[PDB]
RNA sequence: CGCUCAUAGCGACGCUGCUUUUUGAUCCUUCGAUGUCGGCUCUUCUUAUCAUUGUGAAGCAGAAUUCACAAAGUGUUGGAUUGUUCACCCACUAACAAGGAACGUGAGCUGGGUUUAGACCGUCGUGAGACAGGUUAGUUUUACCCUACUGUUGUCAGUUUGCGUAAUAGUAGCAUGAUUUAGUACGAGAGGAACUGUCAUGCCGGAUCACUGGUCUGUAGGUUUAUUUGACAAAAUAGUGACCUGCCGCUACCAUCCGUUGGAUAAUGGCUGAACGCCUCUAAGUCAGAAUCCAUUCUAGAAAC
RNA sequence: CUAUGACUCUCUUAAGGUAGCCAAAUGCCUCGUCAUCUAAUUAGUGACGCGCAUGAAUGGAUCAAUGAGAUUCCCACUGUC
């Protein structure tokens, strides 16, 4: 198992977004509302449901 | 050789060519091994062979039919671990008809790609 | 002319006439075919499909390229309760076809099974099915007519088939007709059937004995009912494209002027869904253990390198279902028909011998998240410990 | 606006035809697809033959035929199969619907012929196939008239490349080594092929001949004398350059 | 010595086993055992484990280790590394780095002495290089190269370059890491070189498409 | 002709046929009206077989190719130009075979073309106007009837119900690539296989909703726009105001699973063996054998039990 | 220089296509030929003109601005596929 990139969730087998980015850096998401938040550019630290919160 | 992965670039997609060749873009034409079904476009997933021609690049290249590799497209596909992962961009990287890039490889490729063709391992920096 | 572009043809015809299946539950017509070689043993059961989930194994497949590394599977879970086995049928061969022979009974016949011969159970005030039946048993006059009954069938017929029955009160669907069916003993020596047969009479049969562990069986069932569909989403036809009068979810055109009337092979328009279904080579991972209705909850969905006590439930339970507190058994991929219905396992028609035969299924991991939602969690304690 | 059945259509066909313009008026008539060539030659086809109609035509794609009050003003006469002889000899062989086929597949047929007779490479000079002249003559840029001669259409292509490459335009020589016993059946198939000289043929050693051969059929001779034989055959250098063969300008 | 060699008929040997100064680890290869060949001439010594990393067939050039550490990068899988760390006996320190931006083995051409570093190889990997191999570390690139691992192959007194390289880096190339070269191209079809060969003090597998007196070329300074 | 060699493959000079997928010929039906090109769509039939299966021949060493047979079970593509049928290219491919069905298919569509009325140009005509020349714009109506088909109730000629049998009808899996074989047989070399096994894929089929994505009237929660309720709070109206996230559900090679073995045959290769003291696969008998046929399994379950 | 056809005559019917322009909405052959756009173009555009059958208020050539006019292409964008 694994831990989300964005919010610091874990990840059991086949419940997670896996993505690979430009520059190499590749991002663990949860679900598309991580990846939603990951894609519009927010801070984890403002959304309060996160783990690195 | 390896498995079906998830098919998103039909006949007429362009994609960036990450190959240190002289290529802007690559704008797939057909793949090497789809056969059949009426009125169905020609996809490419990852570690396809496309036959493809430049619409963007060096002038000296740009008007033949060349060939391809898929190393990484931004629709997602599941390995059989369970595991998904999509990229951020569709890419190509031009080779000969066997498979050899003669180039160097930009960018992530994707590791349904590293596996059929051994110099696309070979000239990638990030295998992913 | 003739047809300019040649493409494959739009739909099955070995399913062809495409109606509601007559049988609620899902039948048998065929059994496997009896060898004497083998001993006795049954080759049908009565599940009923409480959900579905995800495992993860390690492959044994020498020479994929997945190969001793993990794999997320889907899996069905199939509830298995344990089945009463209520009479016998004796059928002897015919040159019209095996018929119905004798049909002795048993003696203390469950009201659930009673219930499957009354459709207004209710309004009865005395349930008098299978009474005048019971008092043979009472006097040695009636009793003397059973075993003469019964020497009949292990004499004149050859096929021993065990009428045997489900209980579906002890799961809560809302169903107290229990679903009756019979199942073919197949093992040589006809009075070696017919004594499985009424050494099984008032007792039950656990899904463990009837199907074995990393095996191959056939699933019958009905599929999930749509309705009401049009011929694209039913066969599976091109759509015709944005400029059509009529309408663009049709056959065009339905045939040519020369049969002159519609053939029975043309895409039409009509029911999906609640079609009969077989479904060969579904490979059981594991067989769920029973769960004890005085004691602790029996940790189902633990299994090796896991070491979480939790069931094959799910946060919330398996959705549109309850819990799966009965014996059952997971198998990979899915199956016919939604959760809550009657799926009639069986034994499969030949003994597969192939690579998935003889796999063996050692799982690391099943998932319990609340599939109610996306569930970041695996048990309700994990959750508390998680956000408290 | 809605007639049951649409109207006429064009008449398309598979027949050649010929031009004859006179007085001022263009006249053609239908004739066979080769045995036009067959008449000019001053080889009889039997002037009933000859023709796919004696009716003499303005526009043979319209499928017009003439009247006489423009034919007594044109030709002096007005007996068709009598114009049409006229127009046979004195007219020029126009095309029809595979005109564009039969001037463009001729076209691309004499850049496939012509061009591919005698060429050797330089160093150590050895023939070729005949796309690497299909690249290096639309490379020279060459224009193909047909009604200069084929010969001399051939002493015309490689004039251009003696002037731009360094390419011989000669005949060379070769020095045939075979074996005495399994090299006879070799030599009956390439003695009625091509000439030879200089026949030394012993029984302890080996067969030596010389040859008389072009440049370019030395590759077919390479192979022919191993693929027949079944081991191995010696192709040893005589002479790079003989005349009487295009060397002669003929 | 410096054998003719293919993995299933696609010659490249280079990346699918690598063959260090200890435990030559070998790819899968779900066919005839490949390993079996490789096994045939390292009996003797230097163990082969027919470890998968990553669930890539590729090891040689995805996992660069020394003599002193293997690497395997972060999409390794625990239970490969759990094989690997037990399919060998204790010699090494099999380091697994956390870096994400590239795949290893083409990004560090290693040795037991002074290895090569692609440029941006993001400094953690250096210092955590320098305690797991304890070796020097360059962040150059030839003149045919960025990524300067599996375009040159590095041994111990001997390493090669491309005939596109320029005499200035490979003269550069033999003062700073204090290695003889030659420019020699492995598999004349292709240009690179560390897909081709994997060098030993004691033998090379070689790529099967190989001409052999480029083979005499390549051992005359691999052998010595 | 094929080095020699008529018939491996062809085959002039002639002759004998078939086909109705070309165009003629004719005018038998239809002018109180059979909607006429092409394409899209969809089904079925044909074999004159392109591939696939089994075989036999070759100028079949291997590979590649060519001829024929049993074979129509299963496939037979994406595109640029053109209204096109046809054509001609590019690319994939096991192969991109030829065809019918009222030149299948307009109450199925489109209307590009043809084909009304407007108009332009060229040539012809004094002119009105012609063109079977080019261009441009130009209404595509009705099913609710009967049948056919697809489904759904319903009557069953001791009552109600249970569990079944299976007549008859349909029928489904087809095909490829890599690799082991093996750089081995074959070959002087160049090149370079086959059977079995393994792993994947393509197309089709049947399901499914654990995952991933889509959808969102769950009007679920939030943000927010304009107005209205005096302000806050909470509401509404803007036909669901818009946006973000999103259950359940439905869904997609956009995700997942599954898709068998026996008998008789054809082609042909044979055995025993006559006719015809010998020979002969054939005449009496007989053997192996095809993607075939029939069952198996699968789908329905009859004025059948 | 027999290719070009000045020149030279006759002929119907007075004269013999000047400057321009074009496979053009005008060109049969025709899917003309050369280049170009394309992977591939019966399409588009630029050139060539013995032009079936262009051409000077039957108006020729050009042409900014404009067009519910016709055609082709590149970018964006989309269930057109």
């Amino acid at each position: 198992t694994s831990l989300c990139n964005y919010s610091e969730f874990k990840i059991y087998p086949a419940r997670g977004m896996k993505f690979v980015r430009g520059d190499s850096k590749v991002f663990h998401f949860i679900n598309t509302k991580v990846e939603s938040l990951f894609f519009r550019k927010i801070n984890p630290r403002d959304i309060r449901w996160s783990m690195v919160y | 050789s390896n498995y079906r992965v998830s098919l998103g670039l039909p006949v007429g997609a362009v994609m960036n060519s990450a190959d240190n060749s002289g290529a802007k873009n690559l704008y797939v034409i057909a793949v090497k091994g789809i056969k059949g079904r009426l009125n169905r476009l020609p996809s490419a997933g990852v570690g396809d062979m496309v036959m493809a021609t430049v619409k963007k690049g060096k002038p000296e290249l740009r008007k033949k039919v060349c060939t391809g590799l898929v190393v990484r497209q931004r629709k997602h596909w599941k390995r059989k671990d369970g595991v998904y992962i999509y990229f951020e961009d569709n890419a190509g990287v031009m080779c000969n008809p066997k498979g050899e890039v003669k180039g160097n490889i930009l960018g992530p490729v994707a590791k349904e790609c590293s596996d059929l063709w051994p110099k696309v391992a070979t000239n990638a920096g990030t295998i992913v | 002319s003739h047809r300019k572009f040649e493409a494959p043809r739009h739909g099955n015809l070995g399913f062809r006439p495409r109606k509601r299946a007559a049988r609620h539950q899902g039948k048998v017509k065929s059994f496997p075919k009896d060898d004497r070689t083998q001993k006795v043993h049954l080759t049908a059961f009565m599940g009923y499909k409480a959900g579905m989930t995800h495992v993860v194994r390690d492959l044994e497949k020498p020479g994929s390229k997945m190969h001793k590394k993990e794999i997320v599977e889907a899996v069905t879970i199939i509830e298995c309760p344990p089945m009463y086995i209520v009479g016998l049928v004796g059928y002897v061969e015919t040159a019209q076809g095996l018929k119905t022979y004798k049909t002795v009974w048993a003696q203390h016949l469950s009201d659930n099974f009673r219930r499957r011969l009354y459709k207004n159970w209710y309004k009865s005030k005395s349930k008098k099915a299978f009474t005048k039946y019971v008092k043979q048993y009472e006097t040695e006059e009636g009793k003397k007519s059973i075993e003469a009954s019964l020497q009949a069938i292990k004499k004149r017929c050859s096929v021993v088939r065990v009428i045997a029955h489900t209980q579906v009160h002890k799961l809560k669907l809302t169903q107290k007709k229990a679903h009756v069916l019979e199942i073919q003993v197949n093992g040589g020596s006809i009075v070696e059937k017919v004594n499985f047969a009424v050494a099984n009479f008032e007792k039950t049969v656990n899904v463990t004995g009837v199907f074995a562990e990393n095996e191959l069986i056939d699933v019958i069932g009905v599929t999930k009912g749509k309705g009401f569909n049009g011929v694209i989403k039913r066969w599976g036809v091109r759509k015709l494209p944005r400029k059509t009068h009529k309408g663009l979810r049709k056959v065009a055109c339905i045939g040519a002027w020369h049969p002159s009337r519609v053939s029975t092979t043309v895409p039409r328009a009509g029911q999906l869904g609640y079609h009969h279904r077989v479904e060969r080579n579904k490979k059981i991972y594991r067989i769920g253990q029973a769960q004890p209705e005085d004691g602790k909850q029996i940790s189902t969905g633990k299994t090796e390198f896991d070491l979480t006590e939790k069931t094959i439930n799910p946060m919330g339970g398996f959705a549109h279902y309850g819990m799966v507190k009965h014996e059952f058994l997971m198998l990979k991929g899915c199956v016919a028909g939604p959760r809550k219905r009657a799926l009639t396992l069986r034994k499969s028609i030949t003994t597969q011998t192939g690579r998935a035969a003889l796999e063996k299924i050692t799982l690391k991991f099943i998932d319990t998240s609340s599939k109610f939602g996306h569930g970041l969690h695996q048990t309700a304690e994990d959750k508390t410990k998680y956000f408290g | 606006m809605s007639i049951f059945t649409p109207t006429n259509q064009i008449r398309l066909t598979n027949v050649a035809v010929v031009r004859m313009k006179r007085a001022g008026k263009r006249f053609e008539i239908a004739c066979y697809k080769n045995k036009v060539v067959g008449w000019r030659s001053g080889v009889e086809k039997d002037l009933d033959e000859v023709l796919q109609t004696h009716s003499v035509f303005v526009n043979v794609s319209k499928g017009q035929v003439a009247k006489k009050e423009d034919l007594i003003s044109a030709f002096g006469t007005d007996d068709q199969t009598e114009i049409c002889k006229q127009i046979l000899t004195k007219g020029e062989v126009q095309v029809s619907d595979k005109e564009r086929h039969t001037q463009l597949e001729q076209m691309f047929r004499d850049i496939a012929t012509i061009v591919a007779d005698k060429c050797v490479n330089p160093e150590t000079k050895r023939p070729y196939t005949v796309i690497l002249i299909e690249r290096a003559m639309k490379d020279i840029h060459y224009s193909v008239k047909t009604n200069k001669s084929t010969k001399q259409q051939a002493l015309e292509v490689i004039k251009q490349l003696k002037e731009k490459m360094k390419i011989e335009r000669a005949h060379m020589r070769l020095r045939f080594i075979l074996p005495v016993n399994e090299g006879k059946k070799l030599k009956e198939k390439l003695k009625p092929l091509i000439k030879v000289i200089e026949s030394e043929d012993y029984g302890q050693q080996l067969e030596i001949v010389c040859l008389i051969d072009p440049g370019c059929f030395r590759e077919i001779d390479e192979l022919i004398k191993k693929e027949t034989k079944g081991k191995g055959s010696l192709e040893v250098l005589n002479l790079k350059d003989v005349e009487e063969g295009d060397e002669k300008f003929e | 010595m410096a054998t003719r060699l293919q993995y299933e008929n696609s010659c490249d040997v280079g990346v699918f086993l690598k063959l260090t100064n200890k435990y030559c680890l070998v790819g899968q290869c779900g066919s005839k055992q490949f390993l079996h060949t490789v096994e045939n001439r390292l009996a003797d010594h230097i163990p082969v484990v027919e470890t998968s990393i990553a669930g890539t067939r590729i090891v040689g050039r995805l996992s660069a280790g020394n003599k002193n550490g293997l690497l395997l990068p972060n999409t390794c899988t625990d239970q490969e590394l759990q094989q690997i760390r037990n399919s060998l006996p204790d010699d090494v320190v099999v380091q697994r780095i956390e870096e994400k931006f590239s795949a290893l083995g083409n990004c560090i051409a290693t040795n037991d002495y002074v290895a090569l570093v692609h440029p941006d190889i993001d400094r953690e990997t250096e210092e955590i290089i320098a305690d797991v191999l304890g070796v020097e570390v360059f962040r150059q690139t030839v003149s045919g190269n960025v990524l300067v691992g599996t375009y040159c192959a590095l041994t111990n007194q001997g390493a090669l370059v491309h005939p596109m390289t320029s005499i200035a880096d490979q003269d550069e190339l033999s003062s700073l890491l204090q290695v003889p070269l030659v420019a020699g191209t492995v598999n004349r079809g292709n240009e690179c070189v560390a897909a081709g060969c994997v060098v030993n003090d004691w033998t090379a597998i070689v790529g099967a498409d190989t001409t052999a007196t480029e083979i005499s070329v390549i051992e005359s300074i691999f052998a010595l």
